[PDB]
RNA sequence: GGGGCUCAAACCACACACCGAAGCUGCGGGUGUCACGUAAGUGACGCGGUAGAGGAGCGUUCUGUAAGCCUGUGAAGGUG
RNA sequence: GGGGAGUGAAAUAGAACCUGAAACCGUAUGCGUACAAGCAGUGGGAGCCUACUUGUUAGGUGACUGCGUACCUUUUGUAU
């Protein structure tokens, strides 16, 4: 039983290569090459999906933070009053009221000041 | 108008007639389903806020479909150390349909 | 649309590309007085390989000369001719006696 | 049926091999470990 | 998701910062803030939300402390030796405006954003700037 | 002296961007209604109006 | 670290708020072990890893199953 | 050496002849590239171009931007 195994190398060769389109110059055409570029953009890809949901919230806390300065307050004073009345109303939806409906912002951002912190 | 809701564990800005995938909610194709955890109401200049929530408020749903939304890879791989591992990942959504907000 | 090809030149293709770029898109009477006026080995070639297509269009088909343009000048690469330079202190080392194929295409769009 | 039969749930097993990956197992060295006597080929230690 | 801002969209203003008598990097601050568009709820940061700012009387402009007498500003020429220095008040008599440009520049990314932040910013020297066409309004007053 | 590292396709291309061809100096006799070299003999032998080989 | 900072953007206190991790919590999945369960069936604690131990799999070629089944209305291979 | 015509079921089975992969080299089309600094990706992301049939899509480029010093082997330890 001698087995060839050129067949079978082929089709994992091109599944690592087709994992790899897209690439520079050997990053994506000879496979010792390749098959490093897709391990280290699973890596990345790896962090990145943590990176995202650390990016995402400093946007929304830094639009937040433009928005409640154009009415008189700051980021923190914001959070801190928006707790001694009780929102439960996150970054993400805070930062889209921020650019989009700025008069529900705005009836936020009074609600954070009649609560006086 | 539109609303902010809590389904799973995180909120959605909401109007009253998008498609939206949500966490998988235990509630079969079809059916319909109830949000009594709004966080705030708006319609026009008329914006009222959740005291935690808005009270007397409720967003209506119609559940349209249960998928898994586009594979995810895991790779885990130490330099020189003799180790690599993979892993795929299909999170489920549920589709829904927002049919009424009060 | 209609090829002339020549299969084997003994030019190499890097040197018949810098011809081969100098006629593509050109009327086809400008083209043969670029090639016939040329400096170089690759447009004596690819004269010829030009003059074939023209008349394979006169030929086989009744195109005028006036209306042709040639349209797809590319030039491969052939069967490569491997031979030894006998080099000092007794080492030997490979030439490679390349060659190229080149395809002129008229058309008359 | 030739077609139907096997043996009982414990009775062979698999001869798992040394070498053949690095999600296997037995990559790289196949147990032996690293450098010294018992990682050779012939590396016994005599009785 | 959430709103990008793109770059065919954003709203930009002109503003004037009269710079008479102002510390020096806390005027920088303040636009370099408004050059990105810090003060926006449209920031995204890799499109400029930026406002355009005019500094007018950029001599009138003022360290603290014993800063003016000390405060080198370096730059190396390229050869060797070619180490070159000024200070604040030798640079405020030969190109005033450098020193308020290149206190804005430092507090911009280091960016092809940050070129395009710092393309915004306008400083002169007199009491005037020749950009009474896109109508500037005063700023912190 | 060598190489660290084999060039590109890109730096390969790059550098023989700039060795293109050129020898547009033709021109037609107004008698016989040839084209030739500026300055040169026809290939039939004529220059400026007149047979000199 | 740089810009820059001087009733500080430094230092010594004290206060209140905020940001900040793959830490915790929420929400949705998978897995190990243990205990329960006419075996649907839940719970509870887990789940970084080199050498290394242990467990369970995929695929290739051959033989039986196979004088079977598929296939020129198109096999294997190759390329999407 | 080709372009036809014929033969043949098939000649991109034409004699260097079944299939005809990858490296490597081209031509064509789309998009991006000439004020921008590094393992060349990855998270975000505008624009443009194609198919659809239009949308909270599919494919292709990817300006701009956050993070980011290959793999192996050896080692107490390597971007080294």
């Amino acid at each position: 039983a001698r087995v060839k195994r050129g067949v079978i190398a082929r089709r994992r060769h091109k599944k690592i290569l087709k994992l790899a389109k897209g690439y520079y110059g050997a990053r994506s055409r000879v496979f010792r090459v390749a098959k490093q570029a897709v391990i280290k953009a699973g890596q990345y890809a790896y962090r990145d999906r943590r990176q995202r949901k650390r990016q995402f919230r400093a946007l929304w806390i830094a639009r937040i933070n433009a928005g409640a300065r154009q009415n008189g307050l700051s980021y923190s004073r914001l959070i801190a009053g928006l707790k001694k009345a009780a929102i439960e109303i996150d970054r993400k939806v805070l930062a889209d009221l921020a650019v989009n409906e700025k008069a529900a912002f705005t009836a936020i951002v009074e609600k954070a000041k009649a609560s006086l912190a | 108008m539109y609303a902010v809701i809590v389904t799973g564990g995180k909120q959605h800005k909401v109007t009253e007639g998008e498609f939206l995938k949500v966490e998988k909610l235990d509630v079969a194709t079809g059916e319909a389903i109830d949000f009594d955890r709004v966080l705030l109401v708006a319609n026009g200049e008329d914006v009222k806020i959740g005291l935690p929530v808005v009270e007397g408020a409720k967003v209506t749903a119609e559940v349209v479909s249960h998928g898994r939304h586009d594979k995810v890879r895991i790779i885990k791989f130490r330099r020189r150390k003799h180790h690599m591992k993979r892993q795929g990942h299909r999170q489920w959504f549920t589709e829904i349909k927002i049919t009424g907000i009060q | 649309e209609v090829a002339a090809k020549l299969s084997g030149a003994r030019i190499s293709a890097q040197k018949a590309r810098l011809v081969a770029d100098q006629i593509r898109g050109k009327k086809v009477g400008e083209a043969l007085n670029l090639l016939a006026f040329s400096s170089k080995k690759a447009a004596e070639i690819m004269k010829k390989v030009l003059e074939s297509a023209v008349a394979n269009a006169e030929h086989n088909e009744g195109a005028d000369v006036d209306d042709l343009k040639v349209s797809t000048v590319f030039v491969n690469e052939g069967r490569s001719l491997k031979r030894i330079m006998p080099r000092a202190k007794g080492r030997a080392d490979r030439i490679v006696k390349r060659s190229c194929h080149i395809t002129v295409k008229v058309a008359d769009k | 049926q030739l077609n139907d039969l096997r043996s009982a749930p414990g009775a062979r097993r698999e001869k798992h091999r040394p070498g053949r990956g690095i999600g296997s197992g037995l990559g790289k060295t196949g147990g032996r470990g690293h450098k010294g006597l018992t990682s050779r080929s012939g590396g016994k230690v005599a009785p | 998701k959430t709103y990008t801002a793109k770059p065919e969209t954003v709203q930009r203003d002109w503003f004037v910062v009269d710079a008479a008598g102002q510390t020096l990097g806390r005027l920088a601050t303040e636009i370099a803030r408004r050059l990105r568009g810090k003060h926006k709820p449209e920031y995204t940061p890799h499109v400029d939300t930026g406002d355009y700012i005019v500094v007018i009387n950029a001599e009138q402009v003022r360290v603290t402390g014993a800063k003016t007498t000390d405060k080198m500003y370096y730059h190396h020429s390229g050869f060797p030796g070619g180490i070159k220095s000024i200070n604040f008040e030798k640079l405020i008599a030969k190109a005033p405006e450098r020193v308020i440009e290149t206190a804005v520049k430092g507090m911009l990314p280091k960016n092809p954003l940050g070129r395009d932040m710092y393309r915004k910013l306008k400083v002169y020297k007199g009491a005037s700037h020749p950009h009474t066409a896109q109508q500037p309004q005063e700023l912190k007053i | 002296a060598v190489q660290q590292n084999k060039k590109s396709r890109s730096a390969r291309d790059m550098r023989r961007s700039h060795d293109a061809l050129e020898s547009n100096a033709l021109s037609v006799e107004k008698s016989t209604g040839e084209v030739h070299l500026r300055h040169h003999v026809s290939p039939d032998g004529f220059y400026r109006g007149r047979k000199v080989v």
